[PDB]
């Protein structure tokens, strides 16, 4: 006869339980990783800012040379 | 010749607008394991045409018991207020040089909410109405919050003016020293512009459609078109603030390419953030911005007064 039948060995494990992976870093890295980006910014930006404002006084000292003929 | 000017800035707005619905679509199947519109066109590159052009053959229907005034008023209104804040956006020359464009965003953003209320109002119905209310507990949450970002945000660029905003990123980004503050702004723009999971206005599960649940097709095409604007020009100015490129006087080319290519980045990840989250209600809004999001800039605003006297790095204000 023929019918509907599982194998002569069966069928295989089957999987049913949950499997979270756990991935990512520590805390503390992200903690240094924003820190350091944070130095990092701030000293680009201070060093910007200082260079900014040098030329705001050249162009203002340009303009006090020219006030007088205006 | 500012009129070619305002057209040419009007005009491919909505285009974008339209073609911003096409690809929400597609990305939106995308991620939810389907295929998006194709059929009406290669790639379905015709859907936004079919649906203006459907949206504007379909009959208003106006109700009986709605005021006319403000229900005509409303639409009209919050579509020029998401097209009258595009002027002072450097790209990467704006059109209007204006001093203050920031306190001009910000009084124009406050003004856009007027229209919600409006249309909440003038319709006569109770979803309307929860709505309105939901509108302004919104707008409660968001302001106090927005208003010191970019106060806070803005501290390192000297002035108000939007042209010497790209200035200031010649050397590095100002997300690296204000990133705390890019978390707190994008999350602002995502409640500011009523999207996922900060809609709770146009709730499908809540309400039915909350401020426009009456309003038929012509005039709900234009909140359509103003919330759409009001997105990809967010996500612009957040480009702007943020992650400003190089700019050369000689070709603006580089700059029109860089900030294109990163607004419409940063529009991705808007769309890939509104359909991955539950819909928050809207008593938790105001308890996380009014308790977990103001002492946090107010900290992060104090910090930032105090730390260019700490490093003697004033910006100057010319």
């Amino acid at each position: 006869v023929k019918q509907d039948m599982p194998p002569v060995g069966g069928y295989g494990p089957i999987d049913y339980k949950r499997n979270l992976p756990r991935r990512g870093l520590s805390g503390y890295s992200m903690f240094a990783v924003g820190i350091g980006a944070l130095l990092f910014g701030y000293w680009s930006m201070m060093r910007w800012n200082r260079e900014r404002r040098r030329l705001q006084i050249e162009d203002f000292e340009a303009r006090i040379a020219l006030m007088p003929l205006l | 010749m500012f009129m070619i000017n305002v057209l040419t800035l009007i005009i491919p707005i909505l285009l974008a607008v339209a073609f911003l619905t096409l690809v929400e679509r597609k990305v939106l199947g995308y991620m939810q394991f389907r295929k998006g519109p194709n059929v009406v066109g290669p790639y379905g590159l015709l859907q936004p045409i079919a649906d203006a052009i459907k949206l504007f053959i379909k009959e208003p229907l106006r109700p009986a018991t709605s005021s006319i005034s403000m229900f005509i008023l409303a639409p009209i209104l919050a579509l020029t207020l998401a097209l009258t804040m595009w002027i002072p956006l450097p790209m990467p020359y704006p059109l209007i040089n204006m001093n203050l464009g920031v306190l001009f965003m910000l009084a124009m953003s406050s003004l856009a909410v007027y229209s919600i209320l409006w249309s909440g109002w003038a319709s006569n119905s109770k979803y309307a109405l929860i709505g309105a209310l939901r509108a302004v507990a919104q707008t409660i949450s968001y302001e106090v919050t927005l208003a010191i970002i970019l106060l806070s945000v803005l501290l390192m660029n000297g002035s108000f003016t939007l042209s010497t905003l790209i200035i200031t990123q010649e050397q590095v980004w100002l997300i690296f020293p204000a990133w705390p503050l890019a978390m707190m702004w994008f999350i602002s723009t995502l409640a500011e512009t009523n999207r996922a999971p900060f809609d709770l206005t146009e709730g499908e599960s809540e309400l039915v459609s909350g401020f426009n649940v009456e309003y038929a097709a012509g005039p709900f095409a234009l909140f359509f078109m103003a919330e759409y604007a009001n997105i990809i020009m967010m996500n612009i100015f957040t480009t702007t603030l943020f992650l400003g490129a190089f700019h050369n006087p000689y070709m603006p080319e580089l700059y029109t390419i860089n900030f294109t290519i990163k607004s419409l980045l940063l529009s991705i990840t808007f769309l890939w953030i509104r359909a991955s989250y539950p819909r928050f209600r809207y008593d938790q809004l105001m308890h996380l911005l009014w308790k977990n999001f103001l002492p946090l800039t107010l900290a992060l605003c104090m910090w930032h007064v105090s730390l260019p006297i700490l490093l003697s790095s004033i910006p100057p204000q010319t």
